[PDB]
Parts: C-alpha cells; sequence; structure tokens
C-alpha cells in the first residue's frame, strides 16, 4: 500500500535511529543539509535490517515507488522541524535522496533483461557526458480531448511562469580493462542523472555506481541512472577532486611534511621490484607536484609546468616506469601514432560544427608518452605549440575559440644503434631541436657493463621474480609505502601552497645559469665551431617542486643545490 | 579415453616424445622444433602487487636462409593450436584497415580497428619475410612484445587496449643464401633496439654432407608412398590442460647460478655478436624452466629443466657465432 | 573456594597474567573490574616468557603482599625459583594441572586448588624428601647406617625399591603426557555470582574464554553436552524481564545450535567453506575433484553459484534464513558430520550481530610479531581493550587480518603438498621449512599450518597403517638470525591421548643436549640453534 509506509513507517525511521552518544540519528544530518542550502541526504542499503527484516527485501523489486514514499516521509518529517514556530517556514522545498551499500560490485556484461527495474552495483569508468538543458515536474504526458459554443478537440497552452525545473546531465560508463575485453573491444553505455549530481563526476574516473536498468519504450531501448552513486577507493579511486579528507587526514599529511626524511624515502618509493637507478628519479616525482603558473599585469602567463626527456638503449625498464607514472592524481597515455587536428566533426543529428575536443584531458591531469621518435611531422606541431603558452587555438571553420589546457609532458625515445650516436656527435635526434630544446629534463640512459652489477642485477631480480613474492616483505621497509597517499597527498599539495623564491637564491642561480652558457659557448669557441631563458624558467620550477614538497612557501638556493646538480646530469650529458 | 593423460604423462622418455608429433616432416631440425614445441606450450601472468603484467608469452625467429623448409614448420601451429591469425609480410602501413575513425551513425557506423594483436590475444601470430616488409609497420609492432598492450588516438576517442599475445617468424635474410659462421648484425638489417625484444634464437645452417643427403632423399621418397608415437588428436588437449589449468611457480634452487651464466655471456660477449645479451632472455630462462615442468604437469622444478634450459641457450648461442665454434665450449664443459 | 579468602583481599595486590592466550585476558579483565568495584588500584602484567616473570618480580620486588599468578605453576619448586617468599600470599588458578607437588606442600605462599576425582599422588610425597639414599627424618633421609627412629644397608634397597616401582607412577607424572585442565575463569564467574553481578557481558567474555579450547579438536570441553545445562542454569533461570525484551542495548543473550565453519557470516561462502580443514578435508579440495563434488553438494541443496560468491551477510533474504535450516539435515549424508556445535550470540544494536567466537580468530590475527620490536605487548593491551562493546573500528580490522591470513595459509599447503615434501623420515612424520613470514613467525599459526597438512596427507595418502602417527615441524625465523623453532603435535583424533611431547623431545636432550631452550611456561614447543637439529634430529629419532 502507498500509505502504510509513510504513515508510520518512513516517519518514524527517521525520528526512531537511536545510540546513545546522541548521534546515530539522520535526523540532525538532514537538518544541517537544510540549513546549508544542499537538499540531500545518504543512507545505506543494510541499516533497514537494523530496523526490520522485510521492507529492504521490497526496496528492490519496487524501488522507483518506494523512493518517492521516503520524499514524502521526508519533507513531511522537516517541515515539522522547519517550523521555529508558525513563522518561519518561508516556503518548503524538495530533496533527493542517496543511498550506498559495500555488498559486491558487478560487471557490465551481466546487464541482461532480468536485472531491469531493479537495484544493482557496478564498477566501471567513464569518458564523457553531456551538458546541462533542463527537466521538471508540473506546471499549470496525454492530455486528453476534453475542453474545460465550444472550444474544440485539445486547445492546452501551458503556463510556464507556473512551471518548475530540475536539472538532467546523461553521465555515461565503459568497463574495466580485466572483465574479458580479450577477443573484443570494450563495450559501454550512457546514463542519466537528475537533481544534484552534475558537476559530481568529470569523465577520466573509477566509480562505485549504484543505479537502475530501465527502458523508454519487441526491440526497445536501454538506460540506466544513478540510484544513489558513490565513488571508488582503487587506492583513492575517486580521490580527484572533492575533499572528504578529515583533520586526521590533513594532521598526518602535515605531520609527514616536516619529517626531513620524506624525500629521500620518496627516492625510492615507485620501485618496491626495481635496483638502482635513483638520479634518474629523483625528478620523475617532482613532475607530478607542479610549481607555480603566475600571470602578472602585463600578459606573461609564464609556463607553470615541468616537462621531462628519456633516451636510451633497451633493457633499462623504460616502460614499466612510465606506466608506473601513469598509474600513481589523472593521467593518461598513448605512444606514437596518433593530434594534429583537434576534432570538429559533425553530431548527423541537426548538421553543426561541433567541437567534441585530449591534451584537453590533462588540465590538472598530466600526460606521458613514448615514442616521440617513431611518430612522424605531420602531428608534432599542435603540441610544438601547446606545451609552450597552452593556448590550443582553432581557427578551422567561423570559429575562433582558442581555448587552453594546462598540461605537462614524458617522453620516452629509442635511438638509432644504442649509444653509437650517443658516443660521437650529431644523431641525438634525427629531427630538430627545438621540442629538444623546449623540454626540461634531458636524462640518457645507458646499460654500460661490470660483472658485480651484473650478478647483483641478476639475484635482485630473482627474489622479485619469483612467486609473487610481495606480500609480507616490501611495507616492513621504512617509509617506500602506500602510493595512495601519493595520489590524496598530491591533490592536497598542488591545490594550497602559491610558493615563490628567496632574495639569495636569485644571485646564486644567475652566476651559475651564467657559468652554464659561459662553458657552452667556450665549447664552441675552444672546438673552433658550434642556453634558452627556457632553461632558467624550468630549473626555477624544480625550486617551485621542492617548496611545493616540504610545503615551505620560500625556500632557499641551498636547498635546490640539489635541483641543480640534477641539471648538471643534463649539462654534462650534452656534453659531446 | 579422457585420462589417456595419465595413462602415460608420468614416465620419463616422453620428454622426447615432444618431438615425435612436433612435425614427423623433416629428417633434421629437433633442436628448433622441440623449442617453438616449448614456446607454444608456455603461458603465465605472475602479476604482482600493482606494478605490471609480466610476460607469458615469448618472440622467436628464425632467420636461416632461402630453401631449408622453414615454412612449413609453421603450419603444423596454425592447424594445431588453438587461436591464431591469417597474415603474411606486406600487411598494413600497421596502421590498420580502416582503424581510426571518429563515432557517428553516418557512413554507417564506421568501422574501428587497429590491427590484428587485438583480434588474436592468448594465441599465436604467424609472419613470414621480416626483412620484406615496410619498416614503418615492423615499427608499430614493436610494442606489443613485452608491454602486450596498444595505446591509440587521432580520432575523437583515445581508448586503450591489451594486445597479449605470441610471435612467431621464419624469415629470409639478406645476400642471397646465408653467410658462413661469420657473424648476425652483419648478416641482416635488424636494428639493436629489437632483436633485444627478441630472445629465443635458431637459424638453419645447411652445408654439403653426402650421406645425409641420401639419409633425407629416402625419407622423402617415402613420404611420398602414402598411397591408396602420438597422433595429432590429443596434444592439442594436452596442452589446453597444461595452458589453463596448472598455473606453476618456482622455488629457491640454485638461483645464483645463473648470474654467474649471464656474467660469462655478456663478459666473453662484448663486441663479436654481443648486442643481444638483455633481461628478457634470462626472464626466458627460467620461464621456459616452468614451461619444462608445464610439459611433465610437474607445477615446480628440480635443477633437470634449469640445465635443459642453460644447455639449449649454449647450444643456439654458440650456433650464431663464429667459424670457431667452440669457445662457450671450452668455456662450459665443467657445467655440461 | 574464596567466599572466606576475597574478604582478605582489600590491600595492595599484583595481578600477573602469564604468557599470551584467550583463557588470559578472559579471566583477567573481569578481575580488573572487580577491583575497580571495591576500590583498589592493582596492576595487570604482560609475560613473553619466564624471563620475562623473574624480572618482573625483580622489577616488583618489594613486599607486595596479596601477589597472584593465573594459568601457570608448573615451572619450578616455586619456594626455590622465588627467594624472597618468606610469608607471602600465592595464588594459582591453573588448568594446566600436571604440575609437581613440591610447589603444592608447604602451606604458606600457595594455594592448593586440589579438587578432582583423582586421588593419584597421595603418598607421592612420602619418599622424595622424605626419604634419600646416599645424604633426623628417621628416614633415608636422615641417617641410613642402621640409624634411623638381611644386611645392614638393605635399608637403602628398599627405599629405592619402593622409590622406582612408584617412579613407576612419578615417570607417570612430568614425563609421560601433558595437558590442560578445566576453565579459566568460569569458576571465577561462580564465584562472582554469590556478590550479585549479573554483567551480561562477562557472560560473554567466559563464553570466549571456553569457545577458545572448547575447540574439542584442539583442546577439551567436556563439561560442553553439560554446559547445555550448567550456563543456561546460570543465566536462563533468573530473567530480569519476561515481557519487556524488545530493547535496543545489549538485550539478554541467547544460545543457540551453530556450526564452526569459519566467518560464514562476515564473507561469502565458497571461499569459506575452503579453509576450515574438516569441511575441506573431508571433502578434498585441494586437488580438483573437490570443486566438483562440492558443486555436486550445491546442486542439493541449490543455492545459486552467484550467491555463492556473494556475502552471506549480502544475500537475498530466504536463502540466507533457510541456510542452516537446510544444511544441518542434509550434509550428514556426504562424508562431513561433525561442524555443528554449540555456542551463543548477540547483537548490541542495529549494525550486525555478531558471532560469538568471531572474535577469537581476530585476536590470534592480533598477534602481530612485527619489525618494530614492541608489538606483542601493544597487541595485549589493544586485545583487552577489544572485547568491549566500545571499540569496535578495530574488530572489523581484525577479522580483516583474519581471513587474509587463514586464505594464505592454504596458498603454501598446495605449494607443499604435490611436491611431496611429506619426509616420512622414521618412526613418526617430519616437515621441514627454509625462509620466514610475518604470517608464521610465532607458533599458534605454526600450529594451524601442521593441522591441515597432517589431515590432508596422513589421510589421503595410505593404508590405515599409518594413520596413527604423530607430527613436528620446523619454523625458521629470520627475526633471531637463525633459531629453526620447532613444535611438538599429536596425532589423529585422540582427544583424551594427548601430548607425549610435555617432555618427549628431551630424550636427545638427554642423549647429546644442544642449546635446547624451554623458556614458554608453554610445554608444547622448544626453540633452538640455526641449523644444529641434524645430528639432534637422528638422536631425537626415537
Ligand atoms: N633495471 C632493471 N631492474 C629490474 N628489472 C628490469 C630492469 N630493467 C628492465 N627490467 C625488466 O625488464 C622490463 C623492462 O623493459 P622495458 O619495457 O623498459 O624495455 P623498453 O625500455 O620498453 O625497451 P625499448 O625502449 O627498446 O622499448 C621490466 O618488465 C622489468 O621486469
Ligand atoms: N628437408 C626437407 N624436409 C621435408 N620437406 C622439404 C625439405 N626441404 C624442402 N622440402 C619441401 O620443399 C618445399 C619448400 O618448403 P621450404 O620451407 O623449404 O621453402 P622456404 O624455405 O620456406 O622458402 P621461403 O623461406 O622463401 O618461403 C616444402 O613443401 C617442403 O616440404
Amino acid at each position: 500500500i502507498n500509505l502504510q509506509a509513510v504513515k508510520k513507517k518512513y516517519k518514524e525511521f527517521i525520528r526512531t535511529f537511536n545510540e546513545e552518544n546522541f548521534f546515530y540519528k539522520y535526523r540532525d544530518t538532514l537538518k544541517r543539509n537544510y540549513l546549508n542550502g544542499r537538499y540531500f541526504l545518504e543512507i545505506e542499503m543494510e541499516d533497514l535490517v537494523g530496523f526490520d527484516e522485510t521492507l529492504a527485501d521490497k526496496l528492490n523489486k519496487q524501488p522507483t515507488e518506494h523512493l518517492e514514499i521516503f520524499e514524502e516521509a521526508a519533507r513531511e518529517v522537516a517541515d515539522e522541524i522547519t517550523a521555529p514556530r508558525p513563522e518561519h517556514e518561508e516556503h518548503m522545498h524538495d530533496i533527493q535522496i542517496l543511498l550506498s551499500s559495500n555488498a559486491n560490485p558487478t560487471n557490465i556484461r551481466q546487464l541482461k533483461s532480468d536485472c531491469v527495474s531493479k537495484l544493482v552495483k557496478i564498477a566501471g569508468i567513464i569518458v564523457a557526458a553531456s551538458g546541462i538543458s533542463a527537466k521538471a515536474t508540473r506546471m499549470s504526458y496525454a492530455l486528453p480531448r476534453k475542453c474545460n459554443p465550444k472550444c474544440p478537440l485539445d486547445p492546452f497552452f501551458i503556463m510556464p511562469d507556473k512551471c518548475k525545473c530540475v536539472d538532467f546531465q546523461t553521465l555515461k560508463l565503459q568497463e574495466l580493462p580485466d572483465f574479458v575485453p580479450q577477443g573484443e573491444i570494450p563495450r559501454h553505455l550512457q546514463l542519466f542523472c537528475d537533481r544534484s549530481l552534475c558537476e559530481r563526476v568529470v569523465p577520466g574516473n573509477r566509480v562505485l555506481i549504484q543505479g537502475i536498468y530501465s527502458i523508454r519504450k519487441g526491440v526497445r531501448a536501454p538506460y540506466m541512472r544513478v540510484v544513489g552513486i558513490t565513488v571508488d577507493s582503487e587506492g583513492a579511486g575517486a580521490i580527484s577532486r572533492y575533499s572528504n579528507i578529515t583533520s586526521d587526514e590533513e594532521e598526518h599529511f602535515r605531520r609527514m611534511a616536516a619529517s626531513g626524511d620524506i624525500y629521500e624515502r620518496l627516492s625510492q618509493s615507485l620501485a618496491p621490484s626495481i635496483f638502482g637507478s635513483r638520479d634518474i628519479k629523483k625528478a620523475i616525482t617532482c613532475m607530478l607536484f607542479g610549481g607555480s603558473r603566475k600571470r602578472l599585469p602585463d600578459g606573461l602567463c609564464r609556463r607553470g609546468d615541468i616537462n621531462v626527456l628519456l633516451l636510451g638503449d633497451p633493457g633499462t625498464a623504460k616502460s614499466q616506469l612510465l606506466k608506473f607514472v601513469e598509474k600513481v592524481p589523472i593521467a593518461v597515455y598513448t605512444s606514437g601514432k596518433g593530434g594534429l587536428t583537434a576534432s570538429v566533426m559533425k553530431d548527423p543529428q541537426t548538421r553543426n560544427f561541433v567541437m567534441e575536443g585530449a591534451m584537453v584531458l590533462a588540465d590538472g591531469g598530466v600526460v606521458c608518452i613514448d615514442e616521440f621518435d617513431k611518430m612522424r611531422e605531420d602531428d608534432r606541431v599542435a603540441i610544438h605549440e601547446a606545451m609552450e603558452q597552452q593556448t590550443i587555438s582553432i581557427a578551422k571553420a567561423g570559429i575562433t575559440t582558442t581555448l587552453n589546457s594546462r598540461c605537462s609532458v614524458l617522453a620516452a625515445a629509442n635511438s638509432i644503434f644504442g649509444r653509437w650516436d650517443d658516443t660521437k656527435g650529431e644523431e641525438n635526434i634525427d629531427f630538430m631541436p627545438t621540442i629538444l630544446s623546449r623540454f626540461d629534463m634531458i636524462f640518457i640512459v645507458k646499460d654500460i657493463h661490470d660483472e658485480s652489477r651484473d650478478i647483483t642485477l641478476a639475484k635482485h631480480i630473482i627474489n622479485v621474480h619469483l612467486s609473487s613474492n610481495k606480500s609480507a616483505p616490501s611495507e616492513p621497509a621504512e617509509g617506500e609505502i602506500s602510493l595512495s597517499t601519493f595520489k590524496k597527498y598530491i591533490h592536497y599539495c598542488r591545490t594550497h601552497c602559491g610558493p615563490r623564491l628567496s632574495e639569495a637564491a636569485g644571485e646564486k642561480l644567475k652566476s651559475r645559469y651564467v657559468l652554464m652558457r659561459s662553458g657552452a659557448g667556450q665549447q664552441e669557441k675552444a672546438s673552433d665551431k658550434r642556453i634558452t631563458v627556457r632553461q632558467l624558467e624550468a630549473v626555477i620550477r624544480i625550486s617551485e617542486s621542492l617548496a611545493k614538497i616540504r610545503l615551505q612557501p620560500f625556500a632557499t638556493d641551498e636547498h635546490v643545490n640539489e635541483a641543480l646538480r640534477l641539471f648538471q646530469v643534463s649539462t654534462l650529458d650534452a656534453a659531446m | 579415453d579422457i585420462a589417456t593423460i595419465q595413462k602415460l604423462s608420468k614416465d620419463p622418455r616422453i620428454v622426447e616424445r615432444v618431438v615425435a608429433s612436433m612435425a614427423p616432416s623433416i629428417y633434421g631440425h629437433d633442436y628448433i622444433k622441440r623449442a617453438l614445441a616449448l614456446a607454444l606450450f608456455g603461458g603465465e601472468s605472475k602479476n604482482p602487487g600493482e606494478k605490471h603484467k609480466v610476460r607469458g608469452d615469448i618472440n622467436l625467429l628464425i632467420c636461416g636462409d632461402p630453401g631449408t623448409a622453414k615454412s612449413q614448420f609453421l603450419k603444423y601451429t596454425e592447424k594445431v593450436a588453438p587461436r591464431a591469425v591469417f597474415t603474411t609480410g606486406q600487411g598494413a602501413s600497421a596502421v590498420g584497415l580502416t582503424a581510426y575513425v571518429r563515432r557517428n551513425p553516418v557512413s554507417r557506423e564506421w568501422t574501428l580497428e587497429a590491427g590484428a594483436l587485438v583480434l588474436a590475444d592468448q594465441g599465436v601470430c604467424l609472419i613470414d619475410e621480416f626483412d620484406k616488409m615496410n619498416d614503418q609497420d615492423r615499427t608499430s609492432i614493436h610494442e606489443a612484445m613485452e608491454q602486450q598492450s596498444i595505446s591509440i588516438s587521432k580520432a575523437g576517442i583515445v581508448t586503450s587496449l591489451q594486445a597479449r599475445c605470441t610471435v612467431i617468424a621464419a624469415a629470409n635474410p639478406i645476400g642471397g643464401r646465408y653467410d658462413p659462421s661469420m657473424t648476425f648484425s652483419e648478416n641482416v638489417n635488424l636494428s639493436e633496439p629489437i632483436l633485444s625484444r627478441f630472445d629465443v634464437l635458431c637459424v638453419v645452417k645447411d652445408e654439403f654432407d653426402p650421406m645425409q643427403d641420401q639419409q633425407l632423399a629416402k625419407f622423402v621418397v617415402h613420404s611420398h608412398m602414402k598411397h591408396h608415437e602420438i597422433p595429432q588428436d590429443l596434444l592439442r588437449q594436452y596442452i589446453v590442460y597444461a595452458k589453463e589449468n596448472i598455473r606453476p611457480k618456482l622455488t629457491n634452487i640454485d638461483e645464483d647460478k645463473i648470474a654467474k651464466m649471464y656474467a660469462q655471456l655478456r663478459q666473453e660477449s662484448f663486441a663479436t655478436g654481443s648486442l643481444p645479451i638483455t633481461v628478457r632472455h634470462i626472464e626466458s630462462v627460467i620461464r621456459m624452466s616452468e614451461a619444462h615442468a608445464r610439459m611433465h604437469l610437474r607445477e615446480n622444478v628440480m635443477e633437470a629443466d634449469v640445465s635443459m634450459a642453460i644447455r639449449m641457450m649454449l647450444e643456439s648461442f654458440i650456433e650464431a657465432q663464429k667459424f670457431s665454434v667452440m669457445k662457450k665450449m671450452r668455456s662450459t664443459f665443467q657445467k655440461y | 573456594l574464596r567466599n572466606d579468602f576475597y574478604r582478605q583481599l582489600v590491600g595492595k595486590r599484583i595481578l600477573i597474567v602469564v604468557n599470551y592466550d584467550i583463557d588470559a585476558i578472559c579471566a583477567s579483565r573481569i578481575l580488573q573490574a572487580l577491583f575497580k568495584y571495591d576500590h583498589m588500584l592493582y596492576t595487570v602484567v604482560p609475560i613473553m616468557g619466564v624471563t620475562g616473570l623473574k624480572r618482573a618480580y625483580g622489577e616488583h620486588q618489594g613486599d607486595v603482599k596479596y601477589v597472584v599468578l593465573v594459568n601457570c605453576g608448573g615451572c619450578v619448586d616455586i619456594v626455590e625459583l622465588l627467594q624472597p617468599s618468606d610469608d607471602v600470599t600465592f595464588f594459582i588458578c591453573d588448568s594446566h594441572r600436571p604440575l609437581d607437588v613440591c610447589n603444592i606442600y608447604s602451606d604458606r605462599q600457595v594455594c592448593i586448588l586440589g579438587d578432582a576425582s583423582l586421588e593419584e599422588n597421595i603418598p607421592a610425597f612420602e619418599t622424595i624428601f622424605y626419604d634419600s639414599e646416599g645424604e633426623d627424618s628417621g628416614a633415608g633421609e636422615s641417617d641410613q647406617e642402621d640409624q634411623a627412629p638381611h644386611e645392614q644397608r638393605i635399608l637403602k634397597q628398599r627405599a629405592r625399591r619402593q622409590w622406582e616401582s612408584e617412579r613407576d607412577r612419578i615417570m607417570f607424572e612430568y614425563t609421560q603426557f601433558s595437558y590442560y585442565g578445566r576453565s579459566a575463569a568460569l569458576m571465577v564467574f561462580e564465584l562472582a555470582w554469590k556478590l550479585s553481578k549479573d554483567n551480561m557481558d562477562l557472560l560473554w567474555w567466559a563464553i570466549v574464554g571456553i569457545t577458545e579450547q572448547l575447540l574439542l579438536g584442539k583442546i577439551e570441553s567436556g563439561a560442553y553436552t553439560l554446559e547445555l545445562e550448567q550456563i543456561q542454569s546460570h543465566v536462563s533461570r533468573l530473567t530480569n524481564k519476561t515481557n519487556d525484551q524488545n530493547t535496543m542495548s545489549a538485550s539478554k543473550i541467547t544460545f543457540e545450535n551453530d556450526l564452526h565453519l569459519v566467518l560464514y557470516r562476515h564473507w561469502p561462502v565458497t571461499e569459506s567453506m575452503r579453509y576450515s580443514r574438516y569441511s575441506s578435508c573431508q571433502l578434498k579440495l585441494w586437488t580438483l575433484r573437490g570443486e566438483k563434488r562440492l558443486h555436486e553438494l550445491l546442486l542439493e541443496m541449490g543455492l545459486p553459484l552467484v550467491h555463492a560468491r556473494q556475502t552471506y551477510g549480502a544475500m537475498d533474504l530466504v536463502l540466507r534464513k533457510e541456510f542452516f535450516s537446510m544444511v544441518e539435515r542434509l550434509a550428514e549424508k556426504y562424508d562431513i558430520a561433525d561442524i555443528v556445535y554449540g555456542t551463543f550470540t548477540l547483537s548490541y544494536g542495529y549494525r550486525s550481530r555478531y558471532a560469538a567466537a568471531d572474535y577469537v580468530y581476530a585476536l590470534l590475527a592480533i598477534m602481530e610479531s612485527v619489525k618494530k620490536h614492541k608489538t606483542p605487548e601493544d597487541c595485549f593491551l589493544e586485545a583487552s581493550d577489544a572485547l568491549s562493546r566500545q571499540h569496535k573500528q578495530l574488530l572489523s580490522a581484525g577479522i580483516d587480518q583474519a581471513k587474509l591470513l587463514h586464505a594464505a595459509v592454504f596458498r603454501q599447503v598446495q605449494s607443499s603438498l604435490e611436491a611431496r615434501q611429506v619426509h616420512s623420515a622414521g618412526s613418526f612424520f617430519y616437515y621441514v621449512l627454509q625462509e620466514e613470514h610475518a604470517f608464521f613467525s610465532y607458533p599458534y599459526a605454526l600450529g594451524l599450518l601442521a593441522r591441515f597438512l597432517l589431515r590432508g596427507h596422513v589421510a589421503t595418502s595410505r593404508a590405515r597403517q599409518a594413520s596413527d602417527l604423530p607430527l613436528i615441524a620446523s619454523c625458521p625465523l629470520n627475526a633471531s638470525e637463525g633459531m629453526c623453532l620447532l613444535v611438538g603435535i599429536v596425532p589423529v583424533r585422540e582427544d583424551s591421548p594427548r601430548n607425549f611431547f610435555g617432555k618427549a623431545f628431551e630424550q636427545a636432550a638427554q642423549k647429546s643436549g644442544v642449546a635446547l631452550l624451554q623458556d614458554f611456561f608453554e610445554p608444547a614447543v622448544v626453540q633452538l640453534r640455526q641449523s644444529d637439529l641434524t645430528r639432534f634430529l637422528d638422536s631425537l629419532t626415537v
């Protein structure tokens, strides 16, 4: 029945939730949502078993009705508490509910006819979703014949001064990469969202989802919506924009910050299976942290982030490292074969020139690629541009919407003949220097021989490659632990501090770069044959990154001797 | 008639019964065919925590000579193994037949694909005429081998996808037939940063003896007397049982000695033909040992299969070095 | 009996609790609460070993009067161990009963809790210190030259004849077998029950105390099908509310006949039918076939497969209510008989309804032998700070940790078995192990290791000739630079015939003797050097 539910059960349910400690309610939560305009509420799905043993097993079967008996109970229990006296219910207001659980996730490949008009739980991934048009509830579907001398046959004028308005967003879902796409490609699905959950999910994230598989019109169509979404914890599966982090988390964080044995701890963090290569690694982690995007009263929106390089003989674990940098806030990865054009296609509906837009998708994330080498030049010029001004322009048809995106970039490579070029002269790149110039890092890889190193890289790998070893003994090391922390920690540290230099750093850095350029020019003159602003404006970013690390705003050049001794590697690499 | 596995599979001599139904085709050539028989037998993910997918499918080659009956080696694999693919040399540009295509219901859904490795995962790729392909495609195929994955762009999409399968090739070199035991990097224009991704080598070197010419001639003439110890009926099923269900491991046994042998490898081989001395081919040894014990359904292993693997590699890596074919021989009679 | 002595207990004391146990914490937290009732401050103690005890008394080397130790006693003639003991009040209450009587007599500084249907050692002291040979008691203890109020020296002959002919029973004591006896704090419940204490949570704590070693396979209950009268008679007869029990907090606790398969409640099924011994071994699942016979039972129950990989709590209703309503009757006929046992359950409130033993399998998993060097005692202080109704964020972590251990257990068993590491090595069976785990460092988990291999191999590869033979096992500690731990364990299904190995390993110690230790009050344990066992094993065969 419609009323025996609202008559007592839902209406007293919220009223009855009782554990001493005088918290265990959804009443106070409802009011402290109400006060601040939120208009929502969350529940589990296995608390009702703590109230009864039937209603839940009715919630699954006829959800669409129960989830409005809830709304009626919600407002009729909440407007009593709106009343300070009968004189401050200015007017009532509508709410939306959320429910959650921890039961079990599913996969798209089992969404079939039996799992229809029924609650579920899944786990997928996102690509993109629509804009925000509209939808409403009532105003003053079939609109029948009668009129209300004659007035004939359906003369109905909508009075939209007297209509209403809620939201509408149409979310999307693709599967995960480990549920038999092997002999296939991945399918996907489109969705639906209602009132307060637009701008709750940007594309490119891992989801938990609570939804329902229902139709619109025997070949008729699918779709799904949210029935109280939540999110993922792949380490920190969804910790990408919002904050349910608590003072405990800030406390643990900043207590880690002042701990002055964190950076040399973090130079051993990425590889619980690889040996060595530490000076290569001291600034693969700073690349995430980023420096400062300082605009000024003139134009100079100077380059914020940093950029990476590496090229070397195979056999030194390039691929795993870059896959790991993808793994550990948000990022994507391709390598070669992909663009120079952007996406001016045309929805066959309405025949216009829309802009679908994927350096877009790293506007706070980053990007990593291998093979700038083995992808030719028809698609390098748009990326020549993007990574120096970030004002990604468009001028194709009658649109000049030079949008922008702030992304960094990481580059692997492969040179011909190994260190054949790297011993002799000008075959470092085969193509051009202005994407070798326009970067920051300059880190070459070699695989030189020595018997001690040989035997050690022998047994070091065996204990790694023996029987999925690292259950016990990885975290028992000092502090080389928990990428999940690194995700949430970065998404703090980048989004708070506004650091910049001291006085004493400036003169020392100027003199040092002066000596660097002078040494380059002397190599020009000491060989009778043949230094940007970019090098200064990049190495400053490592000071930026370090001060980002320890959370000190102002940093020193003695703090940055490490950074300039990292750049020393670049200098003595391109020594010739 | 389903436990025929355990009617024979626990006897000792049946290690070499890999070969009696490997390819009863061609008189000589036992080594390379046993090696193929291994590389067709293996598979493991052994994914550790969070890092990556390691490897369970392996590169082969036989860049020998135009004449040795090698084409024909491979068709038994295609007609015997579970999953494989149709191609020769001169495929696409590796871009692929209608791969990049932005998504609308104009032009009737505008088909999408990226090559063929996507289309046979946990199967095998048949290729021939490696040295006779447009370099900028044999370029592109250079990602699957260890990373076992693709990643694309240049559409309205940036979807990604795994490429987990096995490579095998039996091509031809430059220079007509074949040099003598003179080196390899001189003998064919396959560059350094690829043949390292390749691990297990073989070469069909031929020269003239009258006796074996008589023997194989008798064998061939008898092979066209078909007028009018295993069958193929089973090792299909043996390999399915072995590759699906059993999931072996390793244990601490003598694994320091591999270090000394890899060290001898790299120190005695510096500048002669010594570029392809890397770490995957010493992934391969212990992995091949696991494949050997898979061929036993032993599920663990002792020194026997490890010494067998090290033996095979002594063999091959001596084969592809100088007319002084005995350097590692004299250096290795103490292990042998 | 201390309805009379307890009125001595007001002044200062020390409450010791010897080496870690669930009997320990259960029997002691109750006494903490008792002694903060009549306004006394007191002391609870961790023991890591008997050296920790002697230094503890050294650390408590005062004249503190009402000193207490519980669940110990068989270490020394404790008068000899304990010099400053002059007239100080000692208390034992230990269930490891087979103790010498040198500790019992000298009725100043001990409390004889001697009460049993076994009058087996009555003259047991009348010849050891009372008589002697080769030394005025007027006995062999005194002179033996025909001076003690067939030959002049047959005095000693009759003396040693009686001595040794009744060492037939002295060697029966402490030199044939060991055990435990009775409860840890059920006596203490009935003690306190005279003082009008209706603490339902105390009943739960003692239920935890019993259901540890109510494990009729691990350690015997005996009283069990008698305590289905007794404990109910404690609780059921006295009902404070006949009509008012539909209440939120701590509803008056109950009893039901349920099972001892692991963690039926909080996990899915088809992994939790897999980790116990009695369900697994009697269905043989580490081989492929066992999944098939399991599956053909799941047919007869006809549960869904998809459901059998959902948490039991997470299932739909009717199956998850009818589950045990089915399983009890159509499992008796398919190789497994004896998982159903007698236990309790209750909820605090609405969250979920905890299982009366499911703490102990988190407690055993709170033994974190971590390299921080502090954590055993912190594990104790966490454990006794866990059993309440209050601290509950941590019990879930305990359950998680427990299950991941229990599913790591099997991971070694398949690894060890089908390589045939079951070394016979003569009269008994023998096992050896190579490197360290944080899982199975300490020996509780080690006995749990042994008690899956054992049933598996010894039940399934043999005739009935050797199904009754005992067990040993290595266990290395890369912790302490190489000591090569060992534990002794019994043969199959003989509940009362328990360990020979109260001392039996000491045979080889008597022959050669090499750096052996017995630091634990636990007898069923030893500790060695890194590799000095092989010749000691050749000795330790017979
Ligand atoms: N220094 C190292 N320590 C441990 N393992 C290593 C090391 N280098 C490589 N490996 C192993 O080899 C693999 C890394 O090879 P990787 O894919 O980086 O080669 P690559 O850089 O892709 O070669 P190319 O650049 O020619 O494609 C990893 O799976 C790892 O197991
Ligand atoms: N030793 C041999 N044993 C059996 N058959 C042989 C032998 N030599 C040649 N043949 C036959 O000759 C034919 C040619 O096969 P073969 O593999 O020698 O050509 P190929 O070397 O692959 O040429 P390419 O490498 O250019 O494709 C086959 O049908 C094969 O049966």
